[PDB]
């Protein structure tokens, strides 16, 4: 979305509540994170606890293992609720955008002013507790929604592409899923059909192999600022939290099946952090009750048997195929009859072009005839 | 018939690329230059042999107008900009 | 202004080649899961039979 | 012998047979002179695709509806050997019960 | 009887055969989209620009 001054006096209006609101999610925030690492240290695995190195076999270099580096705590929701959890993760959202503004901010010292002009003035970057309306917020969402569609697409195109043009489906059942996986929005994916394609995905690249411009792609697609990018095991480590939260939550709905009992904003909501339900489609509860169960139909049975996941690329791409809108196409067809190079026809035909014509026109075969029977002749004279 | 252009080729002869399966073939066994289907297709042979294509006055069967309900898709963002514009 | 563009159109011819695929193949697999449900339908010989054991025949 | 009536079903749209006939009558007259015969064993066209299977599927309701229509049904229904003797015993039946009811009634 | 006994899969059917149109309706627009297409490109009026778009 483009910066407006009507956004900007927004903002400006509602920037010492939305700091001080901000302060109270922090805090409430730090208490929600501090039972959720206590229990992880606790009763967290040997190697999710301690860390365990996962390094690549080209390079050596380390990124979190979806496997050993994620766990799902399916007793969490002794300690901490759904909604808490949720509220958790649109903080550490909100707490990302506003870290990397303070850094600007002590980086540049007063030089920054400016640039917090132009930040007031488009809510892509500002946080959620900036509205303190129901308009403000659902145009906050807006921008939000428009980031994601402008990101999208790229990160579904390059994982294709380089899959695509690196490799190929082992057995038809994969290439099924493979090609329903990309497919736009506007038709609905089967996920027990799109499931192999997260083995398949698995066998060419997993989570701990992810580049690093994929990556960026990945989390302007999920709202994470990325300027400084830095390494690619930062933004990565945002991405492994901030899905880790999701997972448990997931089974904790799963499992109690909240959803069902969960309201229609709330539900909305929890769709929309799963990257899911575009608001700008005003979907209504049988459309994101639909794709919730589909969501959870591609995690699988295995997700509730022993918490894992599939592959977290394929995932990702699963879920932001919904923001994947199909390409756009206005005009009546009645344009088609115009022409194009109606300019040039002043120009007329040359020599060359006239040759072409007469040789490649109705008469060719004619041509043609006479042109192969005349070199016959002149071959047959000179033998 | 017009001058006008048609699709570009770059020099390059159908028949023999890397991506000639992509260009139909036509009754006398010449690749088109374009997706499109062309019943006029020819080759030419200078030092590299390159396909070409001579536009001509063909009428083909016109499918009724469709309505604007099946092929319209009003997704436009304001950062779409179209090829005409652009152009 | 000249190299992504011109890369671009050398793409386009290949796209379009494998997408009119893709459709060709949705529109076989949409053919080939129609199957005709021929159903059966109780014989109304046995109602007949019924009947006549009701009559005491 | 049928057991329980099936659990009842909500339309997600309304329509009836006689405009969804009509419709796809529509549909596949525009492309009369675009569509092409060709022989049984050569590739079909997008056309006589799409024909076959609205044709089987508004057949396929027609006679599980009671619409009896067996010169159609022959033609955009049948493409099996059983499916042809299925065919020829439901003829058969139809006509028996029709001579029946007849002589009965006189 | 037997009329409510086949009603649910009635209603099924028809409602399938109705999308199934839907679905098909799009493609026919395609085609004529590409024979307006192929007709411009045939008289040398045709910019890459427009077709793209
Ligand atoms: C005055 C001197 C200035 C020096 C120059 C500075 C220049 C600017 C550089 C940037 C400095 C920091 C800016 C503020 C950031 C806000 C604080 C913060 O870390 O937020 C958390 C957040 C953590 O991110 P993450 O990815 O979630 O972390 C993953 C971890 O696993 C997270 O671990 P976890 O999963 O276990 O979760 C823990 C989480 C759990 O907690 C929660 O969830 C609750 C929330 C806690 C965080 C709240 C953050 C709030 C941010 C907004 C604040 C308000 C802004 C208001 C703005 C308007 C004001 C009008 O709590 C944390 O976030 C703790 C993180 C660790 C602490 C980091 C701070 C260390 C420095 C401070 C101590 C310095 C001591 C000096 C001693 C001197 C001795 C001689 O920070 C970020 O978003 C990262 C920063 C993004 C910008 C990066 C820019 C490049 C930086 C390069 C630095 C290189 C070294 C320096 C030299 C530079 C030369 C070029
Ligand atoms: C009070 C407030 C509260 C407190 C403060 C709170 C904290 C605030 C601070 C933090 C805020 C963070 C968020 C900021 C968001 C907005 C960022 C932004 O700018 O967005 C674009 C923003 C518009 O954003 P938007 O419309 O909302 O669209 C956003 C979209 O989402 C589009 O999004 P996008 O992602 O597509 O856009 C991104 C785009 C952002 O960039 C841009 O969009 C470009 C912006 C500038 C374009 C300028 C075009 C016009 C040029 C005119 C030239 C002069 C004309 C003639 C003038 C004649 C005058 C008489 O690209 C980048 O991100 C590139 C990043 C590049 C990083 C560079 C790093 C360099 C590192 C160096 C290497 C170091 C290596 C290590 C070495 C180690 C050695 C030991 O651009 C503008 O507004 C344009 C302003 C143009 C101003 C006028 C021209 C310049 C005037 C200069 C005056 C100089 C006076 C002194 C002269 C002295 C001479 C002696
Ligand atoms: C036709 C001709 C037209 C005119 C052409 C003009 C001539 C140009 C010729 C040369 C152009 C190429 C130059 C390339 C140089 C090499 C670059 C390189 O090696 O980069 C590697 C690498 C690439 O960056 P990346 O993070 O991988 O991704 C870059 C993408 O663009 C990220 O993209 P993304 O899509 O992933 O993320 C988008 C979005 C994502 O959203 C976010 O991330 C959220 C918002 C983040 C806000 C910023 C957070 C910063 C946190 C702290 C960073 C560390 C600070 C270190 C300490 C301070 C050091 C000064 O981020 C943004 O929107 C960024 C907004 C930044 C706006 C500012 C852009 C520059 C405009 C000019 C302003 C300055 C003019 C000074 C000269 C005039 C003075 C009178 O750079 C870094 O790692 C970034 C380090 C940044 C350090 C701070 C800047 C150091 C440079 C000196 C600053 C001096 C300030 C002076 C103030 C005024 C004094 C009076
Ligand atoms: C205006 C400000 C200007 C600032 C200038 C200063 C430089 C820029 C400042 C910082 C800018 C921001 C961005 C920095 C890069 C961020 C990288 C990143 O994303 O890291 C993520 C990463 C977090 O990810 P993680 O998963 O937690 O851990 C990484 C994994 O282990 C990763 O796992 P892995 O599988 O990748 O494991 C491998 C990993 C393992 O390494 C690590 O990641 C561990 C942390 C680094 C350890 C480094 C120390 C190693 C031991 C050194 C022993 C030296 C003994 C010497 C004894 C001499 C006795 C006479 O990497 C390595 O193996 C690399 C080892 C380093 C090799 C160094 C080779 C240098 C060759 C020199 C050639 C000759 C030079 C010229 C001649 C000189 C002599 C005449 O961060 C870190 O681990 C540490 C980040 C530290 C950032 C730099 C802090 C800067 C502090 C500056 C203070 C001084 C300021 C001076 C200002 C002056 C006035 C202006
Ligand atoms: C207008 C112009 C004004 C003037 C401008 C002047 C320009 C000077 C030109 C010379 C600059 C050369 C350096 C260019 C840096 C950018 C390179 C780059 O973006 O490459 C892309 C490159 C390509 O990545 P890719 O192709 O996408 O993916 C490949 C891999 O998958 C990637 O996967 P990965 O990320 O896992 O693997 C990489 C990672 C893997 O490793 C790790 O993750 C472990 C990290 C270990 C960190 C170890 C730090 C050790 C520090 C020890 C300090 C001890 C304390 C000492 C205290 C007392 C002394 C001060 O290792 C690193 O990249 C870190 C290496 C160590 C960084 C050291 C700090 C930066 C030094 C910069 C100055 C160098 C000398 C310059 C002069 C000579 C020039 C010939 O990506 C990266 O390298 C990403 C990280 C970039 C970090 C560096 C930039 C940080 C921001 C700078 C902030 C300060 C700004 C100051 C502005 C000054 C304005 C005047
Ligand atoms: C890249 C470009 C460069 C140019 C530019 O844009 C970006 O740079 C930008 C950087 C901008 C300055 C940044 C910060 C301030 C301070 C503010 O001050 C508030 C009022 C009071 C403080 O509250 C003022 O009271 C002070 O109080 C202090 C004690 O607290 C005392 O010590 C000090 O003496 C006393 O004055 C007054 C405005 C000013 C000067 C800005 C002007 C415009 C710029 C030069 C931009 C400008 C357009
Ligand atoms: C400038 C720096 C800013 C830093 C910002 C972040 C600060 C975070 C502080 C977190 C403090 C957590 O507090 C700490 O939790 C761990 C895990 O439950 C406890 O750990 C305790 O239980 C674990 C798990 O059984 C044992 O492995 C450990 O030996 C034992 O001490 C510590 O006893 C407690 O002190």
């Amino acid at each position: 979305m483009q910066g407006s001054w009507s956004v900007l006096k927004k903002n400006c209006s509602n920037f010492f509540p939305g700091l001080l609101a901000f302060a109270q999610q922090t805090q409430e925030a730090y208490g929600i994170w501090l039972r959720i690492y206590n229990r992880q240290q606790k009763y967290g695995p040997t190697d999710f606890v301690e860390q365990s190195e996962t390094f690549s076999p080209d390079y050596h270099k380390r990124f979190h293992s979806q496997d050993k580096n994620m766990w799902v705590d399916k007793e969490l929701c002794t300690e901490v609720s759904q909604k808490e959890v949720a509220r958790l993760m649109t903080y550490k959202l909100d707490m990302w955008r506003m870290a990397h503004c303070a850094g600007a901010l002590l980086a540049t010292g007063g030089y920054a002013i400016p640039f917090g002009l132009f930040w007031l003035a488009n809510d892509t970057w500002v946080p959620s507790s900036f509205n303190l309306t129901g308009e403000e917020l659902r145009a906050w969402r807006e921008a939000q929604d428009l980031y994601r569609y402008r990101s999208a697409p790229s990160y579904l195109t390059d994982t294709k592409w380089h899959f695509d043009f690196h490799a190929y489906p082992w057995n038809e059942t994969q290439e099924r899923a493979w090609d329903d996986l990309f497919e736009k929005n506007d038709v609905r994916r089967d996920p027990k059909v799109v499931r192999p394609a997260a083995e398949m995905y698995d066998g060419f690249i997993k989570f701990e192999l992810i580049r690093r411009k994929s990556l960026r792609h990945l989390c302007r697609s999920m709202n994470i600022p990325t300027f400084p990018m830095l390494a690619r095991l930062c933004n990565g480590t945002r991405v492994r939290d901030y899905w880790n939260l999701a997972w448990c939550e997931d089974y904790m709905v799963i499992t109690q099946r909240l959803h069902e009992s969960m309201t229609d904003e709330e539900l909305y909501d929890y769709a929309w952090r799963r990257y899911l339900a575009p608001y700008d489609k005003n979907l209504n509860r049988e459309q994101l009750m639909e794709r919730v169960e589909d969501y959870f139909e591609f995690l699988g049975p295995d997700f509730v048997a022993h918490g894992k996941a599939p592959n977290l690329v394929i995932l990702t791409n699963y879920v932001l195929g919904y923001y994947n809108d199909p390409a756009y196409l206005e005009g009546d067809i009645s344009e088609l009859d115009k022409n194009d190079y109606d300019h040039l026809a002043s120009w007329g035909k040359d020599a060359f072009l006239r040759r072409l014509e007469f040789e490649n026109g109705p008469l060719r075969d004619q041509v043609e005839a006479h042109t192969q029977r005349l070199l016959a002749e002149r071959a047959a004279i000179a033998k | 018939v017009g001058n006008g252009p048609t699709f570009s080729t770059g020099g390059e002869c159908m028949n023999t690329c890397d991506i000639q399966n992509a260009f139909p073939m036509n009754d006398r066994g010449v690749r088109s230059s374009s997706p499109f289907q062309e019943p006029n297709t020819a080759i030419y042979d200078s030092y590299l042999a390159w396909t070409y294509f001579q536009p001509m006055d063909v009428h083909i069967e016109k499918l009724p107008a469709p309505e604007a309900k099946y092929y319209q898709r009003h997704t436009k963002k304001p950062w779409d900009v179209s090829s005409t514009e652009l152009t | 202004d000249i190299m992504v563009p011109s890369f671009v159109y050398n793409k386009l011819p290949v796209i379009h080649f494998l997408q009119e695929k893709r459709a060709e193949q949705k529109l076989r697999r949409v053919l080939d899961e129609t199957y005709t449900e021929w159903t059966e339908e109780l014989d109304q010989a046995h109602v007949t039979d019924a009947i006549t054991r009701s009559l005491n025949i | 012998y049928k057991g329980e009536v099936p659990p009842h079903y909500t339309r997600k749209s309304s329509a009836t047979i006689e405009q969804v006939e009509k419709e796809i009558d529509a549909l596949l007259g525009g492309a009369e002179k675009l569509r092409k015969t060709s022989t049984d064993d050569q590739p079909m066209d997008k056309l006589t695709l799409m024909e076959r299977c609205l044709r089987h599927a508004l057949w396929s309701y027609h006679k599980e509806e009671g619409r009896y229509d067996f010169d159609q049904i022959g033609r955009w229904v049948v493409y099996t050997p059983e499916d042809e003797v299925k065919l020829a015993q439901l003829k058969r039946e139809v006509e028996a019960k029709e001579k029946l009811a007849a002589l009965r009634k006189r | 009887t037997l009329q409510q006994y086949r009603r649910a899969s009635q209603d099924k059917r028809l409602d399938d055969l109705v999308d199934l149109l839907e679905r098909f309706k799009p493609v026919l627009a395609r085609e004529a989209i590409m024979q307006r297409l192929t007709i411009k490109h045939l008289e040398g009026q045709l910019g890459v620009w427009r077709y793209m778009d």
